[PDB]
């Protein structure tokens, strides 16, 4: 009931029914959370 | 004998539960550990926990070896009567 | 310590002090009747119960059936073998796990603690 | 005792010339950074009947783009403020054609001096700080992400660029902690940039309400 | 108990219970009480005898019953609170055989440790190698079997 | 159906009550059941709760009205040794609450003030009082006007049993013990 | 250690062994065996026994377990009590050589009933050491990586360490955060309102983003960020904390329509 | 990017969320492609940052030609960019794949 409203709009920002902004973009990044996968960076890691 | 230390922060009776389930919950699992690598390789109950459908690691060890330490709201079993558990053990019974 | 009551009409004492002179007395309110103190303590407070509970127990406990006896531990007048033990019962104390004993036979009134 | 205050002098000290900093006025590196020792050396040690008094610790401080609007930091000798004290503050003000400045209150401030404080806003501004608010830098914390306050330009071209009217945009209420650290007015824009595990970083435009 | 166990004048009805500690004697004739018999036992040795199981094995034409049983002093009712004063044996074949023993005061034993059980429960075969829960589902269906 | 039994005290302890402990003694001579409790309140003092009376009376007001004036015979149907000093510091400040009434006509009024309403008259007020006290008071330990003495004992073992819960010697009844039920 | 015992709650019950009221009339003559042997110390060169001196004397024992674990000073204590009220008690103390630790503290109200209620503040009140609200503090090693400090080495690798952490029981985040040698940086609580009224609305997006994740990823189970970064922007988009109840909701500038379909359906229509 | 990456993610977990699987895809790439790893190979280094470069820039989700539109950008897909640069070294690409 709280969360019923919240929808991604066509500017792919994330607005209530009062059009209010809540996230610029969808997730802080603008993806779907199903196509994504775990991954490694690599590079945080290693020594200099 | 009253030579038992209390743990810091804890006081004698949480430490003493403390160190009995220690205890108890090393034997369950030395136990269980055993009756896993006591089964064959075609044992049902294995040839059903390894390949994950269903079942698991302790409920071989409670089938075989030892059901374990049963549990009220994350306590040992209270005292029902006045210092006992049931009418058949002595009063202050703090055994297993 | 503790209360003592007026005889004129026993009821309470409570103290009060003699201002021209510099002694405390109890004086019953309803009555004139006084009594220049004993009690130098008109008020005490245990605060940590540090107290052992050998005067809590009683004797009669021995003849619990669903209590525990061994042979171990003698009594000190008697020497008699047999001897009920069992769990403090103070909620309060810096330990909790200690073994009170009461002597079995039916003629030894006689208690000790470890 | 006398060490203890002088500790917590020290301290308020450094966290209202970081302040002073943050809201872009001209602070140099030395007083940015000063020892215990040399604060010590500097305001003469134990403050109790002491060269520290109080009043000795009065902060003027010049802006970075007009040195004309300058900021006092005032630190009241009592436990509590009055209408009397607050007024002594804004007769000096006055005097010196200053037109904004903070108090460093010891206890609290009565009511009637906080609606004092209110009252004289479209001439003088005056901003409550308490001692222990000052005592550590929230903005240094690791819960606490990057604010900026954004000009009137910045904040256009933010709503023309999203289409966004003014009360579209997230808010952030004037009692807000960061928002009493940066002084920052009813109507204005704040930039908050904070770390994300998603994209990595992400900018947030609260106005302030 | 010697009056009760007697039946002279304290029907087996009656409850009597003795606090040492706090000092009390309690004395329930009241209604509604909850209670189960036990075999009453004296020193090590149950008061249950083979001239009893006899006479009970010849039931039929002897017209001695659970009744007679109850007026020897053999089996006694004790309810849920005099429990507390009771030291119960779960078998006498392995509870009252001397032992490095556990307890020498025992005053009564069990007649059955299956008479814990209700009587949808008892319908269970080998119920004591069953997970409770599982136990529970079979109570509850077997009142919807058909029959 | 399952209940909780009649005639035999309890002592409990709620969360947040004003009470830290509350006794209590489900009466039943057969009919629709008289609860009396009796409570003491946080920060200590105790409190009885009598039914059909308003508000709250303390204890030595009831005893002084039950017709015990001396508070040597109220402590002494209370405690029941006087060398322990533990159980005097306890009953004391009740004692002292109560020390503004010291007649049992004027204790009896001070309970009607409190009744159901106050009644027309002085003989009225203290009448109803009376009838409060002897036919809905404990009614188990009896109706008849002699058995108050009685009345006074199975009072003064309640409020004994609260002062051996608030010193801790004894245990808190549990309420899902199966015997304390019917 | 140190820490640890300038951040606990301490009253003066807990190190107080017994409390006992006297009538000791005359400051020499004392009730008291021991207490000659500093009475004189104290009043063969008097100090203030210039006017009367009360006939009442409260007298509290302090075990000295207790005062040596906690490194109290009865210096220090008597210097507490007598700021903490005034001049209106004189306080008589031992030195630590003394082996019954005792404090000897003389003064409308009645003299021993004003004594008795005075026992009773400090008892229950003083306050000697730490901070309150706070019952208990725990200290520890932690094994887990996320509460173990981790630095990067002169090589670039990252190296966990393991230094001492406080749990307390209890919340005052503002003056553990101002309390010298605590680590402002890091320095957390789990209480939401605490941190909202202490660090401001970022700072409790990512406190309850952190408390979300902890008890949805508690049981193993794993919960994409994205639901959980939507439910703390909608908890804190407008400002304040919105709890998620009727009361959080309905005081949305939302249509009527949505707000009678959740938990007030009447009363909302009725207003609107 | 290294140090980006590093006050981004301090305790060190190198286990992100991402789009699309790196590793996979050139593992696909090699098996689809018949691609022997023990011999010399014809990818010239300059092809793979230039590919790089102009791949970053067709991954766009803030659309815009703004300074504005270029940070929010840049902020969104930063962290897909740095492992997609570290992904694809050129001297990993020369070495390992
Ligand atoms: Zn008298
Ligand atoms: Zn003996």
């Amino acid at each position: 009931k709280s969360m019923e409203s919240v929808m991604v709009k066509y500017d792919a920002t994330v607005r209530n029914s009062i059009n209010q902004v809540v996230q610029l973009r969808y997730g802080e990044d603008g993806l779907a959370g199903e196509s994504v996968e775990f991954q490694n960076l690599a590079t945080l890691k290693p020594s200099n | 004998n009253n030579e038992l230390e209390p743990t810091p922060g804890n006081t004698l009776r949480q430490t003493f539960e403390n160190q009995v389930n220690r205890i108890l919950n090393d034997a369950r699992d030395k136990t269980g550990s055993s009756a896993q690598k006591s089964l064959s390789e075609y044992n049902n109950f294995k040839s059903m926990v390894v390949s994950g459908a269903k079942g698991s690691k302790i409920n071989i060890s409670q089938v075989i070896a030892v059901v374990g330490q049963q549990n009220v709201e994350g306590k040992r079993i209270p005292f029902g009567f006045k210092h006992r558990t049931l009418p058949h053990f002595i009063k202050d019974d703090y055994g297993p | 310590v503790g209360i003592r009551f007026c005889q004129e009409c026993n009821n309470m004492l409570y103290p009060k002090e003699d201002k021209e002179n510099r002694i405390l007395l109890y004086a019953c309110r309803n009555c004139d009747y006084q009594q220049e103190a004993d009690n130098s303590c008109i008020y005490v407070n245990k605060i940590t119960h540090e107290v052992d509970e050998l005067t809590q127990i009683i004797a009669d406990v021995s003849q619990d059936p669903t209590l525990p006896r061994t042979e171990d531990h003698p009594c000190q007048k008697c020497g008699h073998k047999e001897a009920v033990f069992f769990q403090s019962h103070s909620a309060r104390a810096e330990d909790a796990m200690r073994l009170y004993y009461v002597c079995t036979a039916p003629h030894c009134g006689h208690r000790w603690t470890e | 005792d006398d060490e203890e205050e002088t500790y917590r002098l020290w301290k308020i000290r450094k966290t209202i010339m970081q302040l002073c900093h943050d809201r872009g006025y001209l602070v140099t590196q030395d007083e940015l950074d000063q020892t215990l020792e040399e604060f010590k050396a500097q305001s003469g040690d134990k403050p109790s009947e002491g060269r520290p008094r109080r009043t000795d610790l009065t902060v003027l401080v010049a802006h970075n783009d007009d040195p004309t609007d300058q900021m006092f930091v005032f630190f009241p000798e009592e436990p509590k403020v009055g209408i009397k004290t607050i007024k002594v503050y804004c007769q000096r003000m006055q005097e010196e054609n200053i037109t904004r400045a903070l108090i460093v209150v010891q206890q609290g401030m009565t009511p009637s001096a906080k609606q004092s404080l209110v009252d004289m806003a479209p001439k003088y501004i005056l901003e409550q700080f308490l001692q222990q608010e000052l005592l550590i830098n929230i903005t240094e914390h690791e819960l606490v992400p990057e604010h900026v306050v954004m000009t009137k330009e910045e904040v256009t071209e933010l709503l023309a660029r999203y289409k966004l009217r003014e009360n579209q945009l997230p808010r952030i209420q004037a009692g807000d902690p960061v928002a009493r650290y940066f002084g920052i007015k009813r109507g204005q824009v704040v930039k908050i940039i904070r770390p994300s595990e998603t994209a990595g970083r992400y900018i947030t435009y609260r106005l302030v309400q | 108990r010697k009056l009760r166990r007697q039946m002279d004048i304290i029907v087996s009805e009656v409850s009597m219970i003795r606090d040492i500690r706090e000092r009390e004697i309690r004395i329930y004739t009241d209604a509604g009480r909850i209670c189960r018999p036990l075999l009453i036992v004296e020193k090590q040795k149950l008061l249950l005898k083979k001239r009893h199981i006899d006479q009970l094995k010849e039931r039929e034409y002897n017209n001695y019953s659970w009744q007679d049983l109850v007026a020897s002093g053999v089996v006694e009712y004790i309810d849920t609170l005099e429990e507390e004063t009771v030291m119960l044996a779960m078998t006498p074949d392995d509870l009252q055989e001397k032992e490095v023993a556990y307890c020498s005061t025992y005053t009564h034993c069990e007649i059955h440790p299956s008479m814990i059980l209700g009587v949808c429960a008892s319908i269970i075969p080998f119920p004591d190698h069953n997970q409770s829960p599982r136990n529970t589902y079979q109570s509850a269906m077997g009142k919807q079997a058909m029959g | 159906q399952e209940k909780m039994a009649t005639n035999t005290v309890y002592v409990f302890a709620k969360k947040d009550s004003k009470y830290a402990y509350t006794g209590e003694c489900r009466s039943c001579l057969s009919r629709p059941t008289s609860t009396i409790w009796v409570s003491m309140l946080a920060r200590q003092r105790i409190v009885a709760t009598l039914p059909y009376i308003k508000q709250e009376v303390p204890i030595i007001i009831v005893f002084r009205a039950l017709g015990f004036v001396s508070d040597r015979d109220i402590l002494e149907h209370i405690i029941y040794d006087f060398e322990d000093p533990e159980m005097m510091e306890m009953v004391k400040p009740s004692l002292d609450e109560a020390f503004v009434i010291q007649e049992q006509n004027v204790a009896l009024n001070f309970i009607g003030s409190r009744g159901a309403k106050p009644g027309v008259t002085k003989e009225k007020r203290i009448k109803y009082a009376k009838e409060v006290l002897q036919k809905e008071m404990l009614p188990h330990v009896g109706v008849s006007d002699f058995c108050e003495t009685k009345k006074a004992y199975f009072l003064g073992y309640m409020v004994h049993r609260l002062l051996l819960a608030a010193l801790g010697r004894r245990e808190l009844d549990d309420r899902d013990h199966y015997g304390n039920k019917r | 250690k140190d820490i640890l015992c300038r951040l606990e709650h301490t009253t003066l019950r807990k190190v107080t062994a017994n409390t006992a009221i006297y009538y000791d009339p005359n400051p020499q003559s004392t009730v008291v065996a021991e207490d000659q042997e500093w009475v004189n110390v104290y009043y063969e060169m008097p100090d203030f026994d210039v006017a009367r001196i009360s006939p009442w004397l409260l007298r509290v024992e302090l075990d000295r377990k207790h005062m040596t674990d906690r490194k109290l000073t009865m210096e220090q204590i008597a210097e507490k009590i007598n700021a903490g009220f005034g001049d209106d008690l004189n306080c008589i103390f031992n030195d630590d050589n003394a082996e019954k630790l005792v404090l000897r503290i003389r003064i409308k109200m009645d003299d021993d009933v004003f004594l008795r209620c005075i026992e009773s503040n400090m008892l229950t009140d003083m306050t000697l050491q730490g901070i309150e609200q706070i019952s208990k503090v725990y200290m520890h090693l932690p094994q887990t990586d996320n509460k173990k400090k981790i630095i990067i080495t002169e090589d670039g690798e990252f190296k966990a360490l393991q230094e001492w952490i406080l749990e307390t029981d209890g919340v005052s985040l503002m003056r553990v955060l101002s309390e010298k040698d605590v680590d402002p940086v890091r320095t957390t609580s789990n209480d939401i309102v605490e941190i909202f009224t202490v660090l401001g609305i970022e700072a409790v997006r990512k406190a309850l983003e952190r408390e979300l994740y902890h008890v949805i990823s508690f049981d193993g189970s794993y919960v994409n960020y994205r639901h959980l970064a939507l439910l703390c922007d909608t908890m804190t988009c407008r400002g304040h904390l919105m709890a998620i109840t009727r009361h959080g909701v309905n005081r949305q500038d939302t249509g009527p329509l949505m707000k009678c379909s959740f938990e007030e359906t009447v009363d909302v229509l009725m207003e609107a | 990017d290294r140090e980006v990456l590093r006050v981004i993610f301090p305790t060190g977990d190198s286990k992100v969320v991402l789009p699309c699987n790196l590793l996979r895809m050139i593992w696909n790439a090699q098996k689809i492609f018949h691609i022997n790893p023990r011999l010399p190979s014809d990818l010239h280094p300059i092809k793979v940052v230039e590919g790089v470069k102009e791949l970053s820039k067709k991954l766009v989700i803030v659309n815009g030609d703004d300074p504005l539109s270029r940070q929010a950008q840049e902020n969104a897909t930063l962290l897909f960019n740095i492992h997609l640069r570290s992904t694809l070294c050129s001297r990993r690409m020369a070495e390992e794949f």
